[PDB]
């Protein structure tokens, strides 16, 4: 029962000339930046992998129980 | 109305991808402005009628 | 059709190619003698540029395409001479036997070993051969490799040396215009490391040809008038040394590197004007070196040239510093006099004489409002020596009348009639001064700022203005005593007396709109260094601005001075500096826009010219952040005025589409004043189009909004025509447009487009291009129009006396030391060769010929004949040396 909550919020700025190189030489601008300071942030994976497979079909029901 | 090299420079190339980007970004400007118009009242009832 | 009995070439060269594997192997003479046969007559057959349809070039790849995919590599026992003969010859086919994707393979023919000096059978071929080829290896080919792997192999190793002969190659077989290709090929190589391959390309161009080294130069400025910020970082200094080490042309340094100045360096530019002070030979071109370094683009060089040459050689920085700002006072006063112009005018006041006509009758005009722009009648027109005694008798009645800050602006208004003046400027104040008011003496003294305004010599730097300062417990002798003087002080850096004002700002005393225009005095002197001026306002600004969500008195003016500050620098750590200084309410985030394009006074920077508009476009905004918008849009208005009218078109193109046409309070309330800020030159696409929304008044606003919009279409300077706009306006604007409010406006536009005469240089462009700011004199004003209720009371401070930057008009003058020299000058519209035929013709509009002081007017490169040599900077600017020379019988 979600309203299905969206957003307009942007139109993608499709301006496809010297920006392109322009980022690039910025993104070298962060390679002595991050990696040089401090950048140390991790995070696990297959954690939500790991309940689904030992899951039941061995539901316990009471006496008036549902069944399809 | 200036194109002034008149030859196969690289001036033209970097002078018309100037026209570029500014008719690029009216386009974008206008995309824009048809775009975030939550303004709704469509005649205040009286030109409607 | 003639095909048939004549194909040789496509026979016995579609043979014996195809017999070459027939004949490589058990065949030791024919593997050889047979290439060697075909190299040097494939060779033969491409030199002549009159055949490009080769017999063989485009007849043997229809096999030997395949052939050669079977014959360079799956030989794999290659000599050291067969390599020399296949490679010669097959690396020539390549561009043709390939598609496009030829741009990743321009190597599996040439790159197995590039044979011995591949221009030795490629000399005298202009680029059918290899040179189209050399530059399709260095556009796709050498740019992948460094991108980011500069420091490689073969492809960046011997590619450096290939790329160094190929560019001596281009001045080298018919020096044509393909001079211009070594900058094409020069800056595709190695974008960002461009020094790196200028490096060589500048000791190679100092040994190239020294009458073939201007029009390359022309080609690199002209390259340079737009870029990216680090190419405009890295051409601007290979720019530098080419007329100081190849030519020693050397008088285009002092103002053709102050675009340098910002950019790369301070210091580094002073390391020029240190390059000036060596080259001190021996005074013409020396002169006029440091004529512009005081009163042109920048002032503050009084400190460097008092050193041990102290008699002619080094005394001629005071002669810079106001003998010749006085010998400038003496065109005003000699000059311009004798061409048109007695002590008072005052008669375009009295160009309102056949309205009294226009219907009936007159005398119907009694608004109080209307007084204040009768000061102008007596203020606008004394600029440049209109002195007056007892002209100023409609401002000693009306001083002595009413209207206090009407007191203040009359008292403001002394100031701008004895205008560049260090003589007896302060001896006419002081007749007017002692009257024991508050609002007389603070127009006055703050007048007295305006006197000795671009002087910057012993006046008082804290003998009266600081004197006038601490008197303070009170209105605004606490307000008009820091403007003048950080007014007179704009052109120096000096920090003493920014250190005695420093506590305005450290008082804390509330006085709102005397810490506003603080910020707006230190920010007219200083744009660089001393960070505790960012630091002092931001104290204030979070003490007060935080515990308020009020009007734009905190914000019109508070961060503007941090702009000036910090104007003129596209490093973007500004932006990081000043945004994440003052993260905060959005309300105190409309800060944000400020210092962000300060910094961004003129470039191709178009990414941010999107994110000018992007992120606070319309989304139609319920009365919150309309001011924001305003203020992003204001900041469209310059990075717009200098790249040289490239964007100016397209400016006008968008700012009339989309704002006046599909806008809201960002169109139809500010965007007007674009228009008075793109040009001050006035011509009738614009100043047509200013009508459309203003003959319209549309009414239903607060239409002083669109009469601010009227105020400042008159904000073009060089009297003109359009007197029939203003004139036809203000008959309707006496009845309608009612008079209570803007019967000052629209003739306080109707008085300034004849300000005087002459003196119509407030447009931010000297030589060709270079600003000269400027910029701090004048954005306060169109800062301070937003909107009202500084129509009244707090802008006439401002709107008054806020661009006071006017350097002075006109090219006519000779100066051959004694001063008798008129000249022959030929005035015409401005150039527009870039590159055609040598010698290029300069311009076109040969009509107009006078000899001496006639007039600068909007495009004019002013040139002159016979036989004086003009021989200066041969750009121009206004105070020409002019020797003599004749040796041509």
């Amino acid at each position: 029962e979600v309203p299905k909550e969206k957003e307009k919020e942007k139109v993608s700025t499709a301006v496809l000339s010297i920006t392109a190189k322009a980022k690039k030489k910025e993104k070298e601008k962060e390679k002595k930046e991050e990696e040089k300071m401090e950048v140390d942030e991790a995070e696990k994976k297959e954690e939500k992998e790991k309940k689904k497979e030992p899951e039941p079909n061995f539901q316990l029901l009471d006496n008036p129980a549902r069944v399809m | 109305p200036l194109v002034t090299p008149h030859t196969q420079c690289r001036l033209k190339l970097l002078k018309l991808e100037r026209i570029k980007d500014y008719l690029l970004m009216e386009e974008e400007f206008i995309r824009n402005q048809e775009q975030m118009k939550p303004l709704e009242e469509k005649q205040e009832e009286e030109r409607s009628k | 059709m003639e095909e048939g009995g004549r194909d040789k070439a496509p026979v016995q060269p579609q043979q014996s190619p195809a017999a070459a594997p027939g004949g490589t192997d058990e065949k030791p003479s024919g593997k050889e003698r047979r290439d060697a046969g075909d190299k040097d007559k494939e060779q033969e057959l491409s030199e002549e540029d009159k055949q490009l349809q080769d017999e063989l070039e485009m007849l043997v790849e229809r096999l030997g395409e395949k052939d050669t995919s079977l014959y360079r590599p799956a030989l794999e026992e290659l000599r050291r001479q067969i390599r020399s003969s296949t490679t010669s010859m097959t690396s020539v086919p390549k561009p043709l036997k390939f598609l496009r994707p030829h741009y990743g393979k321009l190597k599996e023919i040439y790159e197995n070993m590039a044979p011995g000096e591949n221009k030795r059978f490629a000399a005298d071929i202009i680029s059918v051969l290899a040179m189209t080829m050399s530059g399709e290896r260095e556009c796709l080919k050498y740019r992948l490799v460094g991108s980011q792997e500069e420091l490689a192999s073969w492809g960046h190793e011997y590619v450096r040396h290939l790329a160094g002969e190929v560019a001596k190659e281009w001045q080298e077989l018919d020096d044509a215009e393909k001079v211009q290709r070594e900058p094409l090929l020069t800056l595709v190589k190695e974008i960002v490391p461009y020094n790196m391959a200028h490096n060589a390309e500048h000791e190679a161009c100092d040994l190239l040809m020294e009458i073939e080294q201007v029009d390359m130069l022309e080609k690199d400025i002209d390259e340079n008038a737009y870029a990216k910020v680090c190419l405009y970082l890295t051409s601007c200094v290979n720019y530098v040394p080419e007329p100081e080490n190849s030519a020693l042309l050397r008088c285009a340094l002092g103002v053709f590197r102050k675009f340098s100045r910002f950019p790369e360096a301070l210091r580094l530019a002073l390391m020029l004007n240190d390059m000036e002070l060596v080259e001190d030979i021996f005074t013409s071109c020396k002169d006029v070196v440091v004529q512009k370094q005081m009163a042109f683009m920048l002032g503050r060089h009084g400190v460097f040239l008092e050193l041990s040459e102290d008699v002619e050689e080094y005394e001629d920085l005071t002669e810079i510093m106001s003998n010749v700002q006085l010998n400038s006072n003496f065109l005003a006063l000699a000059r311009e006099l004798d061409i048109m112009e007695p002590k008072v005018p005052d008669d375009i006041y009295k160009t309102h004489l056949e309205n009294n006509r226009f219907g009936g009758s007159g005398s119907q005009v009694d608004s109080a409002r209307m007084n204040l722009a009768s000061s102008f009648v007596n203020g606008f027109v004394n600029a440049a020596f209109g002195q007056d005694k007892l002209l100023t008798d409609d401002g000693n009645k009306w001083l002595y009348k009413n209207k206090d800050h009407g007191m203040l602006s009359a008292a403001a208004s002394l100031g701008m009639i004895l205008l560049w003046d260090v003589d007896g400027g302060l001896t006419q104040i002081d007749k007017y001064l002692y009257s024991s008011e508050d609002y007389i003496k603070s127009g006055a003294l703050l007048a007295c700022g305006i006197v000795n305004s671009g002087v910057r010599n012993e006046c008082d730097p804290a003998l009266a203005l600081l004197s006038d300062y601490v008197l303070h417990n009170s209105n605004t002798m606490r307000l008009g005593s820091i403007f003048g003087l950080g007014l007179a002080y704009a052109g120096s850096n000096r920090e003493d007396v920014l250190t005695l004002l420093l506590p305005v700002m450290g008082d804390s005393k509330s006085s709102m709109e005397v810490a506003g225009v603080t910020a707006l005095a230190c920010g007219m002197i200083a744009v660089g260094s001393c960070n505790g001026d960012v630091t002092s306002t931001i104290l204030q600004t979070i003490m007060e601005k935080s515990e308020t969500e009020l009007k734009d008195t905190y914000a019109r003016w508070l961060p503007l001075g941090l702009g000036l500050n910090h104007l003129g620098k596209g490093e973007a750590i500004e932006a990081i500096l000043a945004a994440l200084e003052v993260v905060s309410e959005p309300f105190r985030s409309f800060a944000n826009t400020l210092v962000d394009v300060c910094a961004y006074a003129g470039s191709g920077n178009v990414l941010k010219v999107q994110q000018l508009l992007h992120i606070c476009s319309e989304h139609f905004d319920s009365k919150e952040k309309e001011e924001d918008k305003d203020k992003k849009e204001k900041k469209d208005k310059d990075k717009k005025e200098a790249p040289a009218d490239m964007g100016a078109h397209q400016g006008v193109a968008v700012l009339g589409i989309a704002l006046i046409a599909m806008g809201e309070e960002i169109g139809a309330e500010m965007a007007l004043r674009t228009f008075g800020h793109l040009l001050r030159y006035g011509e009738p696409t614009l100043r047509r189009a200013v009508p459309l929304a203003l003959a319209l008044i549309s009414v239903s606003n607060p239409r002083l909004n669109i009469l601010d919009t009227l105020s400042k279409f008159s904000h073009d300077a060089d009297p003109e025509v359009s007197y029939n706009s203003i004139f036809a306006m203000g008959m309707v604007g006496s009845g309608t447009n009612n008079a209570r409010l803007a019967a000052m406006l629209r003739q306080l536009a109707q008085y300034h487009a004849k300000d005087p005469n002459n003196l119509f240089m407030v447009r931010l462009a000297q030589g060709l291009t270079h600003l000269g700011k400027g910029t701090l004199t004048l954005c306060p004003y169109h800062s301070d129009r937003q909107l009202m209720s500084q129509v009244a009371v707090a802008g006439l401070l401002t709107v008054l006396v806020s661009f006071l930057d006017v350097r002075n008009i006109i090219l006519g003058k000779s100066h051959y030391v004694l001063y008798g020299l008129v000249a022959a000058m030929q005035p015409r519209m401005l150039v527009t060769f870039d590159e055609e035929l040598r010698p290029l013709p300069v311009s076109v509009r040969v009509g107009q010929a006078v000899d001496v002081v006639g007039q600068a007017g909007k495009p004019k490169t002013i040139t002159g004949f016979q036989t004086h040599t003009t021989p200066v900077l041969l750009a121009h600017g206004e105070r020409a040396e002019l020797a003599t020379e004749e040796f041509l019988p």
